[PDB]
């Protein structure tokens, strides 16, 4: 049994629900952990740890402006929704989750062969940081400028002097 | 499902509900990237992953800026 | 090791994170698939040549 | 299109520069003091407060000298750079150029000097060096490397052209000169 | 891997406080896992049909391609 | 959005109606009608409508103006002028 | 490399966090073995928010300035520069000089950012009140 | 150049003390950073070197002769934007102190300049993502530099929103055809032209038409213009779409090499949509800048169809088209920016409020220009006639181009609808031209001595005093000029585009 | 020439060769067309995803039902759980059915 | 390195669970046509310790199989299983000759490795005197090539990096022969 697809189903009926801006604040950290362990479980631990090294500082932050900004409005408003109608929605949408349609692609399964040519054995990090130093150095220079705008930006947006 | 645009009842009805949406929306191409760059052993794309990440958290930070001056807008009487 | 070779659960079942303009064609639009599947009947019928 | 020889497809930092002709410099000043000078005209132009002239403030004109500075060396940089490639008229440049390198070849060592870098990375900095300088006014990159992907053939270099007989330099093979790649994969194909 | 170690506990707080609408939610979760385990084919039938009235090559239909080909083939030698 | 949706027989009608719940001499209001002699209130029974009528409309008469105020046609002049909708917050507007 | 020893242990976690909030309730004398006041549900005095003895306005859903809002947004451009050097680090001997000179670099642009905080004083706390001293003055005749 | 002179101005702007003149005298530093930066350009980039194409920084950037010319025409025009903000455009001061209040905004340009003519050159999807950013943060970053304008915030706000959203559609673009092929150069993934899905890169034009406004997104870009002060509608409204549409056109010139029909289709239907909207669109408005926005949606739908047509014709008429354009569209908001000196003062019905960003924000606001400066109002009649396709004004020849790369490639109905167009919006830009004259013999002996421009004082009575400062009247003067003038050197500017090349060589 | 499809250990990965020969074919100037290059295309889309080669699997496998062939005696034995890859199923001399370790190396 | 892939044994059974990971046995043997050869039997840490002896008796097998290798032009497992079995019969040769010559010395060291985490720096003493009996009667020395005989680190008189545990037999063994040898 795959405990995954449970884990979205409750997460797409909250999503459905959801009423105030607290409980959005929630679903995004109701999606990135899920994220997270299928990364770190199927495809990439790296990545897997990245995710969480940066969304939640982002997830932090914007719940503190949340605070500076509820308003009252949607604690006492009301509505409607009916429950026939939620579950209706998420039956119909949980039939189709085949996001491709070759069959082949995804019913037959694969395996690699190692080889023992890789001698030099280092993690994935390594060579990202290899690369990104090296040939994609002016991507990483790029993204510095970027982050230093980022920088000015939120100055001369925010501060009232 | 999709095509009649259900994810439009899944977004909140707060600026900052589309914020999250645009954020969860930009995930969905990272762990795409993430999933073709391991499958093919390819370290281009997990660059291209980790460029993704950064500059999303970006956008959440330029967008939140806009959306603080925009509260303060309001409360401008500030007679205290 | 074989092992099937599918995209992440919280990519095809997230009520969100699945929508996009690509992932829309790649699901609902056969425009893609009726050219790949030429080129796998070319395999069987370019047997005898 | 009046096409000249190439000398160097990604010409290094300190040759650029010391290539430079007195013009070279004599717009390395125009550029410098350009600046500042544009700040003047602007203001005899048009007054930036009311009707009547008045001298931009001390700082304002430092930080255009350094602005001009900069600016001036990078059209001198340009300006020097189109020699190297033979976009520009280079024949003062060549005969210095194979000055340099035949006077090298002959001591054995190589053209473009030993590099710290291995070789991919001599490789990938003339990857990500080269052809920079079209983007020079948005951004600045330079070769500062001793790397051996400069567009040319070192038997070039083998052949005497008229006013090169006084040299009398005695060229060895290019399998006898230090740090060059042909003279450098001797025991193993992928180590040098 | 955050997930394992929360999902007893957001579970366990999901029938606590929505019982009915997680009941409903589980019980369906567990019927499809019944149609993949048991092989009743229900999903894989929606599937075929979907790929049938869009236009994509069915699993039928790369089939009878197979087969337009044997035949095909077969005469061209005989 | 921020701007009033009045018209002057509609703050008249839901005016009529509201001094209506009182207990007035007559239940023939007009403009022209006035407080004192044909709906018959003393100073009381004149706040306590001036402070209905003001939950009616949200609208907050000036202690000049209610202090002076005789007809009913001054109380419909006066919402007119004066009533605006209440802000919203950030979301309500721009979503 | 094997992590299922790892996974015994976060399933552990999971559900050992599980056993406290049980564990107390299970052992807890029901409430009519105690004074017997009723479930906890209608005790409206005891579930009311604590406010030293006095009640006061109910602002829960109001707003609240936030006087470190300009630091907060700037801790994200920042977060994001410490996680950049985490490829470098991995790393460093296989780049060499090249990819440390790249490293300096990568740091030079952002000091700029460093520079630019400082000197607009944009890291302070955003105060409503001034505190500034009158001149008292006599115009005399 | 940019890059290093924009370290110093960030650093130098934060050192000295906040004044109106040293911000003034900070973005003439700014007009003379980009004059180096275009003499530093032309020394170095010439259309016959870089006809072949060249790669630069390991292959992530390619620069052409028609790339080459769509940056130096930036250069250019962001050379006259930046003479708005570093001299008077009026002369008073409770007018012009607006643009020197904000120190940062001579930064944000140059962040901005640096995105534009990068965008062009990308030849790697990595590298057009990023870049792609660049250009969009900048912009919302200038859409709320007046943070205490609560318009000019609300505009970014919805800026962000609509871009993000966008560039979400250009990352899911690129990340699919990763997945298809592996590769991330454009010049790699050239080699599988023929293999990919090539409506994943209509995907990825999706997202760029909605960063120019294009129909059915239309309608963010017009609410954007008319809610941001005329300095900032200037700039955002004309420089996106010099680096997107070259780079949309050298998108198309790359798809038109499997000749997928059915992608030309879709691009078909949206040029015909958006002709119907930005000529119907207009009709009834009575803001200048939304008219003006729908006057943006129609021309870019024009040259869209050079875009779409994309063959040797369509180099010249879209290279044309898009320089007499912008100078159409600089000259245009230089004269409502200095016309602002002519409007009334009370001393009211339908409670109209004016604010200091936008004095003039209705079309009515433009009367009795033609007493008030007959010399600008015959200008402003000029760029608008231009607009129209008056011939021989500029405009006619940007439309006469257009058609003709139009119709070589068998597009008559776009070419029969966007004339259609044109004779649909010649309505609402005729009432701008009825608006600025026809009421002056009914008016010329009135005595208006309420004006703004009344207001200020006089040095001696002696003197002559001139009413527009120096350096906007030039411009003006300059363009206007260009606009009527060039039938004289039209057949030696259509020979230099015949010299921009695309890959053409023979 | 910027790098692509780089391995986990920073070099060539499985498919990079196939990338390789496709640009050398396509930037060599002895043709004419780039038909030459065509089935080199193939091979490197091949590589990546092996959508033929999955394909001739799945005619396999349903040619196998239509004549009644088992699956589980033409196919290749497997087993599931990693923790049962017993010394019996390795074929060990003194194999045993018990459990193998996989906790902590 | 703890990548997942789809080439070996991944993590978890979390992994195999997500991927359906069928670990898939072929019960054919190489064709008839192919000629036989016994493979290595050796594990992980008698082939570290083995590991520089068998490159000093193999070194024209090894290289001529490489060199195979670059030549096939990507038929590479196919051209050269004459030249691996070259290989394998070599290294085989190896281990058997340390089993009969240096039996004791030599599962001493890769006890040690065992021991040890298979750290080279951690097993000097047990590897000194294993060095010493394969040298006296292999006539083999371990050799790390492209630097001075005299700066290889196995040779290093006080090495900055030492084992925190000392390994019982090894200092035993290494006592006996300082005794015995070195008088
Ligand atoms: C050199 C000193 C200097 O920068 O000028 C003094 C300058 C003025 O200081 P001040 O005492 O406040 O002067 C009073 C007036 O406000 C200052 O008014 P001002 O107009 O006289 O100074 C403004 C200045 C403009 O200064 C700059 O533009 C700073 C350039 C850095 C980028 O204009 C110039 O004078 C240009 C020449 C000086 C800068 C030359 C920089 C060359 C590029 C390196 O001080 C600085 O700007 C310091 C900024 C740099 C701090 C160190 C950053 C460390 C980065 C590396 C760390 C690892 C090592
Ligand atoms: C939007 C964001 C966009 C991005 C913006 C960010 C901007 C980035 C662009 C900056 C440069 C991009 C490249 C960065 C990667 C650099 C890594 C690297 O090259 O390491 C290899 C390189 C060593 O490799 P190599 O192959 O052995 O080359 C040796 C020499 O470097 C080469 O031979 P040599 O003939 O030059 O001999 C060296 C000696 C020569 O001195 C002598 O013995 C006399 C010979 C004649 C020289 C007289 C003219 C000197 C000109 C004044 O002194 C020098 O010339 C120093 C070289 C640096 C000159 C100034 C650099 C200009 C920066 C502006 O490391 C270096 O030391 C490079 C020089 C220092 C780094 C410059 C940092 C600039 C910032
Ligand atoms: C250690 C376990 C921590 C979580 C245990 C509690 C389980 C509750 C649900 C957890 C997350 C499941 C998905 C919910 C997404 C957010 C939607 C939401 O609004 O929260 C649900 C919660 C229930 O409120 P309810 O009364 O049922 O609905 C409103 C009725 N008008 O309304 C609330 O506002 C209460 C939320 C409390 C704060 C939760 C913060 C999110 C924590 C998520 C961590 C785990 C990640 C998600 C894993 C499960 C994925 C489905
Ligand atoms: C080296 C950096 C520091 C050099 C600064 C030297 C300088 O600028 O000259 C000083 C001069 C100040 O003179 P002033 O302020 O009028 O008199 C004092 C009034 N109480 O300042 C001036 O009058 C401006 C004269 C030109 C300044 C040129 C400085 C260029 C800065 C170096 C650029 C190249 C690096
Ligand atoms: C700028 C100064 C660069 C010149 C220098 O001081 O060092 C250069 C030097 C290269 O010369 P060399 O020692 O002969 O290298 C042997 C080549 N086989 O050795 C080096 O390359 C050392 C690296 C120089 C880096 C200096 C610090 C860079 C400045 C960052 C700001
Ligand atoms: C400052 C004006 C300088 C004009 C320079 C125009 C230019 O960039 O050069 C022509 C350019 C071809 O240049 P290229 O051949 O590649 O390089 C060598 C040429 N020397 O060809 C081009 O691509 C230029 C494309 C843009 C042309 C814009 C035309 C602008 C018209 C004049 C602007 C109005 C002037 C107003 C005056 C206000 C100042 C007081
Ligand atoms: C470590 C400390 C361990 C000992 C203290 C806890 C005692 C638990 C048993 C108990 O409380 O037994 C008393 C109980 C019932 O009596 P109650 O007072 O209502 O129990 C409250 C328990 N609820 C909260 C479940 C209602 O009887 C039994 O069911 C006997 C078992």
């Amino acid at each position: 049994m795959n405990l995954e697809i449970l884990d979205l189903s409750i997460l797409g009926f909250y999503s459905l629900i959801s009423s105030n801006s607290f409980e959005s604040i929630a679903i995004l950290v109701a999606t990135i952990m899920p994220v997270i362990t299928e990364l770190w479980y199927n495809y990439s631990q790296l990545f897997a740890l990245l995710y969480t090294l940066i969304y939640v500082g982002a997830v932090v932050i914007l719940f503190v402006f949340i605070l500076s900004v509820i308003n009252e409005k949607e604690e006492y408003e009301y509505e409607y929704s009916g429950l026939f109608i939620l579950i209706l929605v998420l039956l119909l949408d949980d039939l189709d989750d085949n996001e491709s349609n070759d069959n082949d692609y995804n019913n037959v399964y694969i395996t690699d062969y190692a080889d023992w040519f890789n001698n030099y054995n280092e993690s994935d990090l390594s060579v990202i940081g290899n690369l990104l130093f090296t040939e994609y150095a002016l991507l990483l220079l790029i993204i510095s400028f970027i982050l230093l705008m980022s920088i000015i930006g939120l100055i001369l947006i925010v501060k009232k002097d | 499902m999709d095509l009649i645009l259900l994810m439009l009842v899944a977004v909140g009805l707060n600026i900052i509900d589309i914020y999250i949406m645009i954020e969860i929306l930009i995930m969905g191409c990272t762990v795409n990237t993430i999933y073709s760059a391991s499958l093919d052993n390819d370290m281009i794309g997990l660059i291209y992953s980790l460029i993704q990440i950064i500059i999303a958290g970006v956008e959440s930070a330029i967008g939140l800026s806009i959306l603080v001056n925009y509260n303060r807008i309001r409360n401008s009487e500030e007679i205290e | 090791p074989y092992s099937n070779t599918r995209r992440p659960w919280v990519l095809r079942r997230h009520i969100i994170m699945k929508n996009s303009p690509t992932k829309w064609a790649r699901k609902y639009s056969s425009r893609r698939d009726e050219r790949e599947q030429e080129i796998k009947d070319d395999y069987i019928r370019g047997m005898g040549e | 299109m009046e096409t000249y020889e190439l000398i160097d497809s990604d010409p290094k930092f300190s040759r650029v520069v010391r290539y430079f002709r007195p013009s070279d410099y004599l717009t390395w000043a125009l550029g410098t003091i350009g600046a500042p000078g544009l700040m003047v005209l602007f203001e005899k132009i048009e007054p930036a407060k009311g009707n009547t002239f008045k001298m931009p403030p001390p700082s304002i004109m430092r930080i255009a000298t350094t602005i001009g500075f900069f600016g001036g060396f990078y059209y001198a940089y340009t300006s020097s750079t189109k020699r190297f490639w033979g976009y520009s008229e280079n024949a003062k440049e060549v005969a210095k150029d194979r000055y340099e390198v035949k006077k090298a070849l002959s001591e054995k060592k190589s053209p473009y000097g030993s590099s710290l870098l291995n070789p991919y990375q001599q490789d990938m900095s003339a990857r990500n060096s080269t052809n920079s300088q079209l983007l020079l006014a948005i951004f600045p990159w330079f070769n500062v490397a001793n790397h051996q992907s400069h567009g040319i053939d070192l038997r070039k270099y083998y052949e005497v052209r008229d006013g090169e007989e006084n040299w009398n330099f005695t060229l060895p093979p290019l399998d006898q000169v230090k740090d060059l790649d042909v003279a450098q994969y001797k025991e193993y194909s992928n180590y040098p | 891997p955050y997930l394992v170690a929360f999902r007893p506990a957001v579970l366990v707080f999901f029938f606590i406080r929505q019982p009915i609408g997680a009941g409903l939610l589980a019980g369906g979760f567990l019927f499809w896992q019944a149609d993949r385990h048991f092989n009743f084919g229900i999903r894989d039938n929606i599937h075929n049909f979907k790929q049938t009235i869009l236009g994509f090559p069915t699993q039928a239909s790369k089939w009878e391609t197979f087969k337009q080909v044997d035949a095909q083939k077969r005469a061209q030698l005989v | 959005q921020s701007a009033s949706t009045l018209t002057k027989e509609d703050v008249l009608t839901r005016s009529v109606s509201v001094l209506r719940g009182f207990e007035v001499k007559t239940k023939d209001i007009d403009l022209q009608t006035t407080f004192v002699q044909d709906l018959g209130m003393d100073s009381l029974d004149l706040n306590d409508a001036l402070v209905a009528l003001e939950e009616e409309f949200d609208v907050v008469f000036d202690d000049k103006t209610a202090n002076e105020i005789k007809t009913v046609g001054e109380v419909v002049d006066f919402v007119l002028a004066n009533y605006l909708p209440t802000e919203q917050s950030i979301n309500h507007t721009i979503r | 490399m094997l992590q299922d020893l790892f996974n015994n242990y976060v399933i552990l976690v999971g559900i050992l966090g599980l056993i406290f909030l049980g564990v107390n309730y299970f052992i807890v004398e029901s409430p009519r073995m105690d004074e017997n006041n009723g479930n906890i549900s209608d005790y409206i005095e005891k579930s009311g928010p604590f406010e030293c003895g006095f009640s006061s306005f109910e602002q829960s859903h109001n707003p609240i300035p936030i006087a470190f809002i300009l630091v907060a947004l700037l801790f994200l451009p920042f977060d994001l520069e410490v996680s950049s050097m985490l490829p470098y680090i991995v790393s460093i001997y296989s780049v060499g000089i090249y990819g440390l000179i790249i490293f300096i670099l990568f740091l030079l642009i952002l000091i700029v950012g460093f520079i630019y905080e400082f000197n607009t004083k944009s890291l302070s706390i955003t105060t409503i009140l001034h505190k500034k001293n009158k001149a008292l003055v006599k115009n005399l005749y | 150049m940019l890059f290093t002179s924009l370290l110093l101005i960030i650093v130098y702007g934060s050192l000295v003390n906040k004044s109106h003149l040293l911000t003034k005298l900070i973005n003439r530093l700014g007009l003379i950073i980009i004059i180096y930066t275009l003499l530093i350009h032309l020394n170095i980039n010439t259309l016959e070197n870089l006809s072949i194409g060249i790669n630069m920084f390991n292959n992530l950037l390619l620069i052409n002769s028609f790339n080459n010319t769509i940056i130096e025409l930036i250069l250019i025009i962001c050379i006259l934007y930046v003479l708005l903000i570093s001299f008077n455009i009026t002369g008073l001061s409770i007018i012009d102190n607006l643009n020197y209040s904000k120190r940062t905004f001579i930064v944000i340009v140059l962040f901005n300049i640096i995105g534009l003519t990068l965008l062009p050159l990308v030849n790697d999807i990595m590298i057009l993502f990023i870049i792609i950013e660049l250009q969009s943060y900048s912009l919302y970053l200038l859409t709320a530099i007046f943070n205490e304008s609560h318009n000019s915030t609300k505009s970014a706000l919805y800026y962000f929103i609509v871009g993000s959203i966008a560039s979400f559609i250009i990352l899911d673009a690129t990340v699919s055809i990763y997945d298809d092929l592996g590769l991330t150069n454009i010049q790699y993934i050239l080699m599988y032209i023929d293999k990919l899905e090539i409506f994943d890169l209509l995907c990825l034009l999706f997202g760029l038409f909605i960063k120019i406004g294009l129909a059915p997104f239309y309608s963010y870009s017009i609410t954007i213009y008319s809610l941001s002060p005329t300095i900032i509608t200037n700039y955002i409204s004309l420089m996106p779409k010099l680096s997107i549409l070259t780079l949309i056109y050298i998108i198309m010139h790359y798809i038109n090499i499997v000749n997928n029909t059915d992608l030309n289709y879709v691009i078909s239907f949206l040029i015909l949509i958006s002709m119907f909207i930005g000529s119907f669109g207009g009709l009834n408005v009575i803001r200048i800048k939304t008219l003006l926005a729908y006057s943006s949606l129609l021309n870019v739908s024009y040259m869209l169809l050079a875009i779409l047509s994309n063959s040797n014709e369509s180099i010249i008429a879209y290279i044309y088209y898009i320089i007499q354009y912008s100078l159409t569209h600089i000259n245009i908001f230089s004269i409502i920016l200095v016309i602002s000196i002519y409007l009334p003062i009370m001393n009211n019905m339908l409670n109209v409020m004016i604010t200091k960003y936008s004095p003039i924000e209705y079309i009515n606001q433009l009367k009795n220009l033609f007493i008030n400066n007959i010399f600008i109002a015959i200008a402003l009649c000029i760029s608008i006639f231009s607009l129209i396709g008056i011939p021989p004004l500029t405009g006619f020849y940007g439309k006469y181009l257009v058609l003709i790369s139009g119709l070589n490639n068998g597009y008559v109905l776009l070419s029969i609808v966007l004339i259609i167009a044109s004779s649909i919006s010649t309505v609402y830009y005729a009432t701008i031209l009825k608006v600025l004259s026809f009421d002056t013999l009914s008016f010329k002996d009135i005595i208006s001595n309420n004006l703004i421009i009344n207001t200020s004082p006089e040095n001696n009575n002696n003197e002559i005093k001139p009413e527009i400062s120096n350096v906007i009247s030039y411009v003006i003067s300059s363009l206007t000029l260009i606009i009527l003038l060039i039938i004289i050197q039209y057949e030696n500017i259509v020979k230099g585009a015949y010299l921009v090349l695309l890959y053409n060589w023979v | 020439a910027p790098l692509q499809q780089v391995g986990r250990h920073g070099g060539p990965n499985k498919c990079f060769g196939e990338f390789q020969r496709v640009v050398e074919c396509m930037t060599n100037a002895k043709h004419d067309s780039y038909e030459p290059c065509n089935n080199l295309k193939n091979d490197y889309l091949e590589c990546r995803k092996h959508k033929v080669e999955r394909y001739k699997a799945f005619l396999m496998q349903k040619h196998a039902e239509e004549l009644g062939k088992d699956p589980e005696e033409i196919g290749a034995p497997f087993v599931r759980k990693r923790r049962f890859l017993t010394s019996k199923t390795l074929g060990l001399v003194d194999g045993d059915d018990y459990e193998i370790g996989v906790e902590k190396i | 390195s703890s990548t997942h892939t789809n080439d070996s044994l991944n993590s978890s059974n979390y992994v195999d669970k997500l991927k359906d990971t069928h670990f898939v046995f072929e019960n054919d043997k190489l064709p008839s046509e192919i000629p036989d050869v016994e493979e290595v039997g050796a594990t992980t840490a008698p082939l570290l310790s083995a590991a520089y002896f068998i490159g000093a008796k193999c070194q024209d097998y090894n290289d001529d199989f490489m060199l195979c290798q670059k030549e096939a032009k990507g038929n590479g497992p196919i051209d050269c299983l004459k030249e691996g079995r070259r290989v394998t019969r070599c290294a085989s040769g190896v281990l058997k000759d340390l089993n009969t010559h240096c039996s004791d010395e030599f599962r001493l060291h890769w006890q040690c490795l065992s021991f040890s985490n298979l750290e080279y720096k951690n097993c000097r003493k047990a590897e000194s005197l294993l060095n010493k009996c394969v040298f006296e009667k292999m006539n083999l020395v371990k050799k790390i090539p492209g630097i001075p005989e005299d700066r290889q680190i196995h040779l290093k008189q006080n090495p900055v990096l030492k084992p925190v545990a000392l390994h019982q037999d090894s200092e035993v063994a290494f006592k006996k022969a300082q005794n015995e040898n070195s008088i």
